[PDB]
DNA sequence: GATTCGTATC
DNA sequence: ACGGCGG
DNA sequence: GATACGAATCTTTTTCCGTGCCGT
């Protein structure tokens, strides 16, 4: 039928994993096959088409042969049902269910549902379960038809947005993050493909030729599939055809790090920060993007840069943060910090990490200092008569009023400062 | 009221008829003749042939078929979630083509689909890959789905060239018998800017509106793309020519404030022999005034004080 | 019945003789009808330009009697969304016209507000109903329009009123009305409107209305200005000339005594100094660019409100300093 | 309770610290039924609110001051459930529609036009016939709030009287501004603080030591009687009930962390310095602190630095003013705090 | 592709007559075909129920006039229009 | 009873001064019947509001404006939804048949009218959803739109409304009605009084209203029937005293930067506001004979920029420290 | 995209 | 007459 | 023995998908 279908691994070592990985996998595997195994569930999360189903049927086609099938599902409680009926799967029935259909998760109902009842496998007093494995393909969700919802399912289709924490965190569940197909693995199978077709690839007279999109191909896309279809394409043409794969979706730090730094494959700021813009957008146009640049431009040098220029693009966020949420805003932003960084960049620079925004931590903090006001604001209210502001509360009263309070207790009422103190 | 719009009328039947793109319409013509068609993303700008090459496609190689083998939906009709699970049925049925032809369920626009659409078509194009193929026409690439992309074959239509547009125009003028000068059809492409819809528009409307195809006829009925006015206001050398552009070509020939500041954000973007400083610059001064014209004021001292700013930003 | 409504609605034209200034296009969509063959149009222009006039006259003069029953007009006053687009329309465009009048039209006013998803969705509704219905466009922002949305409509552009359309028009309305102008009082309305056909029919209304006897009472020029609370040319020019020559305290007291010799505003006045000094042969050409970016600032300050007094000062600073710089 | 509520005035004859305002205040109570809508602005902590309870005293006689709380629920555009504390009198309102966010407006046009729109006739009804609604802190409403209540003052205002206390009024609209009477309440002198003071010591064991400390926190305070009186009770508690003139004068935990930022900042100027200033920056705003009092309280200790020129000065103060607008018309305050001091020292190397 | 067929018998089709598109002249062997979303289609159901005797016409401009009387109880009258447009199949499913 | 400024609104359009540009038109509609749809845009507290509702009252009468006047204002949500039903609604809706009284004794138009209070705070989508309402039922219902800034007014709807600029009432053209209602609350003021009461209140007569009650009200209080003076006003308003002022301008001459520091902290603490004394320096030192030319067209931009920052909602403090400041650098 | 650790291989 | 067909 | 390569880490607070009436 086609390439990615006809020439499937028929074993492991024709599956385009790496050597680690794959040991680690097979090791999880073979200990979640255990009567009494610590670990439940195998989340395998990654890019699309990096081996995450594949090798998983192959090494169930070996496992489940030895402490005894997929048993694949099919996508409200429909799924309930399902596995209702996954549990007996039980020895003899040792199946391993591998949950590569997601029951729909960007409806907030069945994906809350999918979320409990994903937890209730996971805390089931059932003695025996069968191994439970769900594959998440990360791919960032395009912008949407004006959908105003901006969700976090809205954004990115990844494991952390379908699960929640605890799924995330359970100690029984086990996670195995996956990477994009090195080149060395790519051109190793792509060439392998080529000496199947060798014959007409040499008919066609393209046999010589085959190296070189062999390599361009495994240069251009880290999808095995993909680089097959693309492998096909060309192969099964005729003329100059050009050589077209599959677009991928930079990573938040990924884009910071473009941002700050550059590319080595576009030496053109304007190229770059359009193409970014253009594929982009469902991440450079959050706010979280600003404060990540923000937290993050000092990660350039190690921090041992001038403090004009550090001047120059904070006093520039602050000017686009009051442009509104305006296209140009972020083209005059991310410009700015770019030809900053391109003018004070040399050659001897040990550049820093960067690392996420810190805003979610304050704004948490802010909340807790709310709930801490609120509860000596209704103390006062109920056995003093006094009403204060929330203003004066974060003012004066967070740090007199305890402190009046707990030393007059030194000789119901707070005697810490009003959420926490201050450090 | 029985003759039909030009641009329905001489919309291509065959894939012979579709010009530009020649490497692309050759190998969509020799997957009619072989068979075994891929799943396929068309993408590519408006105008092009995205369209009049997938509906070309799956009439040469479906054929007599053609009624129970292709499965059009497009935006205009509903295709959520539970319409993926219309495009079940179509691709569970059998039916008895030629060897090596299969079904083809084309969705047209299917960049404004729903993600959970996506989600569900990922598990029909991989249970049902033997029987019917999935040829997909959008505009941008990136709004379908990566691992829907990932069993494709992605094919970029680039823009229609001047040549492609006016050997088109040629065609359908000897069929319309219509009176032209090569002055007035380079005036059309100019227009055109690569479309070929807007081509045969403004060719129907100069032949309904005078008869003779003439620069003069087509420049009085139609105007020149207004964002290369932009660009040539923006480029002006002194302050006086750049203002007299915005009064002139923009101001009194009835383009809103607001239409001129995107079309100059669009523009700067993509200038050239600009610096990158001097680009950010006027992205921000544009952005400042884009601010103003959304508050309400959408008057021509804003867009007169734009364009100082620009003007003093690029002397300096 | 037709004597009580406003000028600018008892004054809407019935037939494309009676649409002015849009001459080009006009012949054009007359000969599209007489043919019989009408693409999807695109009307685009500034607000009160002749778009809707010039789309429900053609729909007239296509079908008639039966303009109730062939013509779907849909505005920004009703829902358009993914919905609507996909039912209301679809089926106005399924349907069959009886044969009425060859194909079915749809006018979709104001489209510019129309969300994207239905303007995605109405593509596909656009070409493939073409062989039954005709669709028609009226936006005056072109930027919330989708790209393939114009690729597929016919764009006619409906330029600002020309004067002598204005002056044509002006003189229908006087006859209609048993009114007399003086020319100058018909140069100040025909700046006044700024290619507008409203503006034009509401001063008039208002001079009609102003005069004590509307029969044997001409409307002058100072009759405009006092209804439409515009400065004279000649209270401009004094302004100017006071900032230009004489002193702050003469300019300030000048200026403050224009102001409320009539109770003129001060953006109207920005506007009209901004005009002569957009005349002016400055020689220095920072002039022109302090100029227009201090007077934009205030402009813009004055939008939103402030002190009325500080702004005028700032106004005569500007000027002062700018026309400093042409001396250098 | 605490001395700033146990001796709070609770009567129009109990105000000592102004008296031309309170010969107005009392020249407002005496016709009650023609009382407009007025608003009273001025420094934080001068006793405006005390000021508007003894006015609602005069006007209402005793029965103000017995406040309960009751819980208001609304819901935003969306289905958002919101509640709003509503502290309530016999004869008067008290709300905080700022308490609620950036959705005061349905708070605004539900619990105001409902009680604008009840008469509050009881059988043929200046005392329990027109109402007093008291808006704290009206300069948070934001720009929308206040052009709700423009016709709901307007229209209502035969059976609804509103009294709005407000440190500054720029952020006040024109037309919310033109409806009312302006009423100034100026912060008391340093004499008049120590006067109250010496009050308080005289009802109390606080045992001072000299009368010359009480002035020392009438200028520590800057004419805050709150902080004034929390001060006063802060030393009279710690250094037991004895004031010696070694006491310490105690300053927010908040302020003397500003004037370690101002030393840092001066001290070191570097980009890890710029870290560090962010990490602090982080921590204040982490307790609820509004940032435009953090960038004042800055600016003003980086003002009071002796080691500093005029120049240096004059550009901390504009740049102080820029970001101040700046962090008016924005989302995000951390970008603008963190340009305010980027640019300090980048001025002062 | 589900048919529903209405009886011969007198008594369910009480009387079928096609035309020439003139209401006048009656011929054998040719059929009328109308093509109605049955969005449309459906708007009539509430009415049938409590209908005595139904009358369909359709003229060839593509109008649907359904007529319905019952029992003097009340007269309803619903026009339909035709849809643009399978005839091949239609023809073909009812030879078969 | 009631405030000043609720007691002594217009009840018909004769009542309305120093507007007759707008109230000749709005009487001359009385006749006729062919009322446009209105754009009443103006400083605040100049007359519209007054003038609208007694136009419609001159109009109908109070038992026909129940059933043919819809008010909407800001109090109220006013969103698409809203606009494309309920407006729309009552805009389709039929003129109701006017009594015998009515028709005897108002001229009862034969069309509706609603009024839009506070247009400026509608959002685009909403005042685009007003433009054909508007124009297809314009011969059954009438518009007015209410607005202080006419720019928060889209263009394709201030097209379709006839505009009526409401003029700053100033003391050349309110005089006489403040001086009405002085005489006729028996107010004893000075000669000068009642004028500056209206150069205080800049183009507001609700403020020279409400200033004048309170004033009246403490003379009241204060009981020697002696005449209010120009300080009495002055002090209610807010205006800074003069010496005060003074102090300020010799500190800004004297340059030292924490002089003025210490005097504009010591300043803040009376209370002023920003914008009244920004505009009585604005007054000084641009009427003043002592300045040079580039000196006044410096402080010109600059009180301009403080009063533009002022207006934004910003910290008074930091931006009167800092004019002052630059007017000592200048 | 950067650093750091760890292989695998020539 | 009772069972089945908001986030 | 050099080095290219590779893995880990750098993270979270308008439009569309689901759960009363008739038969025995
Ligand atoms: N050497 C190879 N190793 C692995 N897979 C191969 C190989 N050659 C062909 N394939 C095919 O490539 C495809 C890879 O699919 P998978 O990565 O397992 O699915 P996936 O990771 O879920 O990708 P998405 O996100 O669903 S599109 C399968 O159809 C394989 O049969
Ligand atoms: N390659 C082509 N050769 C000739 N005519 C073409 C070509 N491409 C488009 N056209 C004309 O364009 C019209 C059909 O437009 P389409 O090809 O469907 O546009 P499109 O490429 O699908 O762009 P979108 O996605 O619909 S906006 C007809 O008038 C065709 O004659
Ligand atoms: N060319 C014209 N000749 C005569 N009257 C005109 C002309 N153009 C506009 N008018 C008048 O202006 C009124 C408003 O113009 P319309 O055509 O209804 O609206 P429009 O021009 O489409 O502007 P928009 O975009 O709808 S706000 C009409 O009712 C006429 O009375
Ligand atoms: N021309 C006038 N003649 C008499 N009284 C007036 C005049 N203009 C305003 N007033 C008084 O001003 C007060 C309020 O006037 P309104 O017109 O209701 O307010 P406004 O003009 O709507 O300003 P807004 O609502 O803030 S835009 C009333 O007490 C009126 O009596
Ligand atoms: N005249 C006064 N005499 C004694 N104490 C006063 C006086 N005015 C204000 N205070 C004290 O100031 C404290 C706070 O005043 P407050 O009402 O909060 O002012 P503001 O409303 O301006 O914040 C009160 O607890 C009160 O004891
Ligand atoms: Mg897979
Ligand atoms: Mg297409
Ligand atoms: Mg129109
Ligand atoms: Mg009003």
């Amino acid at each position: 039928e086609q390439w990615y279908e006809k020439f499937k691994p028929n074993c492991l070592e024709q599956v385009a994993i790496h050597k680690r990985k794959l040991k680690d996998v097979q090791e999880a595997l073979d200990a979640m096959f255990l009567p009494n195994a610590k670990h439940r569930i195998l989340l395998l999360s990654g890019p699309s088409g990096c081996s995450k189903s594949t090798v998983i049927k192959e090494l169930s086609k070996i496992l489940v042969p030895k402490y005894r099938k997929v048993t694949e599902f099919r996508g409200m409680e429909s799924f309930s049902e399902f596995l209702k009926g996954a549990r007996y799967l039980v020895m003899s029935n040792l199946s391993l269910i591998l949950i590569e259909d997601l029951p729909n998760v960007f409806h907030i109902d069945t994906r809350r549902r999918f979320q409990q009842l994903i937890l209730q496998w996971l805390y089931s007093s059932e003695p025996l379960l069968p191994p439970l494995v769900i594959c998440i393909t990360e791919c960032e969700i395009p912008e949407n038809d004006n959908n105003y919802r901006k969700f976090g399912i809205d954004y990115t289709f990844s494991a952390e947005t379908i699960m929640n924490k605890e799924i995330l965190m359970h100690p029984r569940l086990k996670r195995i993050k996956f990477n994009p197909i090195n080149s060395t693995l790519l051109k190793k199978h792509l060439k392998f493909i080529c000496v199947q077709n060798m014959k007409m690839l040499k008919e066609k007279n393209k046999w010589n030729k085959r190296q070189e999109v062999i390599d361009y191909i495994a240069q251009e896309t880290g999808d095995i599939r993909s680089a097959i279809t693309t492998l096909q394409f060309w192969a099964t043409s005729s003329g100059s055809l050009p050589i077209s794969t599959r677009e991928s979706t930079i990573s938040y730090f990924h884009a910071i790090g473009k941002v700050i730094h550059g590319s080595h494959s576009t030496n053109n700021d304007n190229e770059m920060i359009n193409n970014l813009f253009e594929n982009s957008n469902n991440l450079l146009s959050k706010e979280d993007f600003k404060l990540g640049i923000l937290e993050n431009y000092n990660t350039f040098n190690k921090g041992e840069f001038s403090i004009s220029d550090a001047s120059s693009i904070v006093d520039c966020l602050s000017e686009c943060d009051n442009m509104n949420g305006l296209p140009e805003s972020n083209e005059y932003g991310l410009r700015e910090v770019r030809k900053t960084f391109r003018n004070i960049s040399k050659q001897g620079h040990n550049h820093g990490t960067v690392y996420f925004p810190r805003e979610w931590k304050v704004r948490k903090l802010q909340n807790s200092f709310k709930v801490q006001a609120e509860d000596w604001l209704n103390v006062s209210l109920y056995k003093y008569n006094a009403v204060h502001s929330f203003r004066n509360i974060t003012l004066e009263f967070g740090y007199y009023a305890p402190l009046i309070r707990k030393c007059q207790s030194y000789k119901i009422d707070v005697v810490d400062r009003i959420g926490g103190p201050i450090e | 009221s029985l003759q039909l719009p030009w641009v329905e009328k001489y919309r291509p039947q065959v894939l012979s008829d579709i010009v530009g793109n020649k490497e692309t319409i050759d190998r969509l013509q020799q997957i009619a003749k072989d068979g075994n068609m891929p799943h396929m993303i068309i993408s590519g700008m408006p105008g092009i042939g995205k369209t009049t090459s997938v509906h070309c496609l799956a009439h040469e190689l479906l054929g007599r078929s053609y009624a129970d083998g292709v499965l059009e939906l497009n935006a205009s009709d509903d295709r959520g979630i539970d319409v993926v699970r219309q495009i079940k049925h179509f691709a569970q049925k059998k039916l008895h083509l030629p060897p090596g032809k299969h079904k083809i369920v084309i969705l047209d626009e299917a960049d404004s689909m729903t993600a959970g659409a996506q989600q569900a078509l990922r598990r029909t194009m991989e249970l049902y890959s033997n029987s019917t193929r999935f040829a997909f026409a959008c505009n941008q690439s990136n709004k379908i789905i990566e691992p829907l992309q990932s069993r494709c074959a992605i094919l970029r239509y680039s823009k229609l060239s001047d040549e492609d547009v006016l050997k088109r125009l040629l065609q359908i003028i000897k069929l319309e018998d219509v009176k032209y000068t090569n002055d007035g059809l380079e005036a059309i492409i100019f227009t055109a800017e690569g479309d070929m819809r807007q081509a045969i528009n403004n060719l129907q409307s100069t032949v309904a509106g005078h008869g003779l195809v003439n620069a003069d006829n087509v420049f009085k009925i139609v105007d020149s793309p207004h964002p290369l006015i932009v660009k040539k206001m923006l480029l002006a050398s002194n302050l006086e020519d750049s203002i007299q552009i915005l009064r002139t070509d923009l101001w009194k020939k009835g383009y809103s404030s607001i239409d001129i500041v995107t079309t100059s954000f669009r523009v700067t973007k993509n200038l050239a022999q600009v610096k990158e400083s001097v680009r950010l610059e006027m992205i921000k001064e544009i952005g400042l005034t884009h601010m103003r014209i959304l508050e309400g004021v959408g008057t021509y001292l804003q867009l007169a004080s734009m364009l100082a700013k620009i003007h003093k930003l690029n002397n300096k | 019945s037709k004597e009580n409504l406003p000028w600018v609605e008892k004054y809407r034209p019935e037939t494309l003789d009676e649409v002015y200034g849009q001459n080009e296009v006009i012949t054009t969509v007359r000969k599209f009808v007489d043919e019989g063959k009408l693409p999807h149009l695109l009307f685009y222009g500034p607000p009160g330009t002749g778009k809707t006039s010039t789309i429900v006259a053609l729909a007239r003069e296509i079908y008639g009697k039966n303009y109730s029953n062939m013509v779907l007009e849909l505005n920004a006053s009703d829902d358009r969304g993914i919905d609507v687009v996909r039912n209301q329309i679809k089926d106005f465009a399924s349907t069959r016209q009886i044969f009425s009048k060859g194909f079915k039209l749809i006018i979709l006013d104001e489209a510019d507000a129309m969300t994207n998803a239905a303007q995605n969705a109405l593509r596909r509704v656009i070409e493939r109903y073409t062989k039954n219905t005709r669709f028609c466009v009226l936006a005056n922002y072109a930027h919330k329009l989708t790209p393939a949305l114009l690729s597929r409509c016919t764009r006619f552009r409906f330029q600002p009123l020309p004067q002598e359309a204005i002056e044509r028009r002006i003189a229908n309305v006087l006859v209609h009305e048993k009114l007399k102008l003086s020319p100058n009082a018909e140069k100040a309305l025909i700046e006044l409107s700024n290619g507008d056909m409203r503006r034009v029919l509401n001063v008039l209304q208002s001079c009609k209305a102003t005069l004590d006897n509307p029969d044997e009472d001409e409307i002058s020029d100072d009759v405009i200005y006092e209804c439409c609370g515009a400065p004279r040319p000649s209270d401009l020019k004094a302004v100017l000339k006071s900032i230009l020559e004489d002193d702050w305290g003469t300019a300030h007291y000048t200026l403050n005594k224009v102001r409320s010799a009539k109770g003129l505003a001060l953006i109207d006045l920005i506007e009209g100094i901004v005009k002569i000094l957009e005349d002016y042969e400055l020689q220095n050409e920072e002039t022109r660019v302090h100029l227009l970016t201090k007077l934009a600032d205030i402009e813009y300050s004055i939008s939103k409100g402030g002190n009325d007094q500080i702004q005028g000062s700032a106004v005569i600073g500007a000027i002062k300093a700018s026309f400093e710089n042409e001396t250098v | 309770s605490l001395w700033v509520d146990k001796y709070r005035p609770k009567s129009l004859n109990a105000l000592s610290h102004n008296e031309e305002l309170t010969n107005f205040l009392k020249s407002l109570s005496d016709q009650p039924r023609d009382l407009p809508h007025l608003l009273l602005y001025g420094p934080n902590g001068t006793g405006k609110k005390t000021r508007c309870m003894a006015l609602l005293e005069s006007i209402f006689g005793p029965g103000v001051y017995r406040l309960k709380i009751d819980v208001r629920q609304f819901v935003t555009a969306s289905n958002r459930k919101l509640e709003l504390n509503v502290v309530s009198s016999p004869y008067h309102l008290e709300i905080t529609p700022s308490d609620m966010g950036n959705n005061d407006r349905i708070v605004i046009q539900e619990l105001l036009k409902e009680v604008a729109q009840m008469e509050q006739v009881d059988f043929q009804d200046l005392a329990h016939r027109y109402k007093c609604v008291i808006i704290n802190e009206a300069n948070s409403l934001t720009k929308d709030a206040q052009a709700a209540l423009r016709r709901t003052m307007e229209k209502y205002s035969k059976n609804i009287r509103l009294i709005m206390v407000c440190d500054s009024m720029s952020p006040i609209i024109a037309p919310i501004k033109s409806r009312c009477l302006l009423i100034r309440c100026p912060a008391p002198s340093d004499s008049e603080i120590s006067t109250i003071l010496s009050d308080v010591v005289t009802n109390e064991r606080i045992q001072l030591e000299t009368k010359d400390i009480l002035k020392r926190i009438a200028q520590a305070s800057n004419g805050n009687l709150r902080v004034s009186l929390l001060m006063l009770e802060s030393m009279a508690l710690n250094n037991e009930l004895a004031l010696k003139s070694s006491s310490p004068i105690i300053k927010p935990d908040w302020i003397i962390v500003i004037h370690k930022l101002t030393r840092k900042i001066v001290k070191e100027r570097s980009v890890n310095s710029l870290i560090e200033c962010r990490a602090v920056l982080y921590d204040l705003l982490a307790h609820c602190i509004p940032a435009n009092i953090i960038l004042k309280e800055l600016t003003f200790s980086l003002l009071d630095v002796e080691t500093l020129n005029t120049t240096n000065k004059s550009s901390i103060i504009e740049y102080s003013s820029v970001f101040d607008e700046r962090l008016s018309l924005g989302n995000k305050a951390i970008f603008h705090l963190e340009g305010f001091i980027a640019k300090v020292m980048c001025c002062l190397d | 592709f589900s048919k529903i067929k209405l009886p011969s018998n007198r008594s369910i089709l009480e009387k079928l007559q096609v035309f020439d598109g003139d209401s006048t002249t009656v011929i054998d062997g040719f059929a009328v075909i109308g093509f109605f979303d049955f969005t449309s289609f459906d708007k009539i159901r509430k009415s049938t129920k409590i209908a005595s005797k139904v009358l369909f016409r359709m003229d060839v401009h593509g109008v649907l006039s359904v007529n319905i009387l019952s029992q003097p109880g009340i007269v309803i009258e619903v026009c339909m229009l035709e849809k643009e447009s399978a005839q091949t199949e239609i023809e073909l499913l009812m030879e078969t | 009873q009631q405030p000043w400024v609720e007691k002594y609104r217009p009840k018909n359009l004769d009542e309305v001064t120093a507007q007759d540009h707008a109230v000749t038109v709005l009487k001359k509609t009385l006749k006729s019947a062919n009322l446009p749809h209105m754009l009443f845009y103006g400083p605040p507290g100049t007359g519209k509001t007054s003038t609208i509702l007694a136009l419609t009252k001159e109009l109908y009468g109070p038992d026909l404006m129940k059933s043919r006047i819809l008010e909407l204002n800001a109090s109220d949500e006013r969103g698409i939804s809203i606009v494309r039903e309920k407006v729309k609604n009552f805009a389709r809706l039929t003129v109701s048949k006017p009594s015998k009284h009515d028709l005897e004794n108002y001229p009862c138009p034969p069309y509706k009218i609603i009024i839009l209070d506070e247009a400026d705070s509608m959002t685009a989508d909403a005042q685009s959803a007003l433009r054909r309402t508007m124009e297809t039922y314009s011969g059954v219902t009438r518009f007015c739109l209410i607005c202080n800034y006419v720019t928060r007014i889209i263009d394709p709807l201030a097209s379709r409304c006839s505009k009526f600029r409401f003029k700053a009432l100033d003391a050349s053209n309110a005089i006489d009605r403040l001086r009405f209602i002085s005489e006729q609350e028996n107010v004893k003021c000075d000669d000068g009084v009642l004028e500056r009461i209206l150069d205080i209140s800049a183009g507001d007569l609700r403020r020279g209203i409400t200033l004048l009650q309170s004033a009246s009200k403490g003379a009241q209080y204060l009981g020697d029937g002696k005449n209010i003076t120009s300080t009495q006003v002055e002090e209610l308003a807010g205006v800074v005293p003069h010496d005060i002022l003074i102090e300020i301008v010799e500190k800004v001459k004297s340059g030292d930067f924490d002089e003025i520091k210490k005097y504009v902290n010591t300043f803040m603490k009376s209370g002023w506001s920003a914008a009244s004394v920004v505009n009585q320096l604005h007054e000084y030192y641009i009427t003043n004979d002592n300045f040079d030319t580039n000196f006044k067209n410096q402080i010109s931009w600059l009180l301009f920029t403080t009063d533009s920052r002022l207006n934004n909602g910003t910290n008074e403090h930091i931006q009167l420290l800092n004019l002052l400041v630059k007017i000592s650098q200048l």
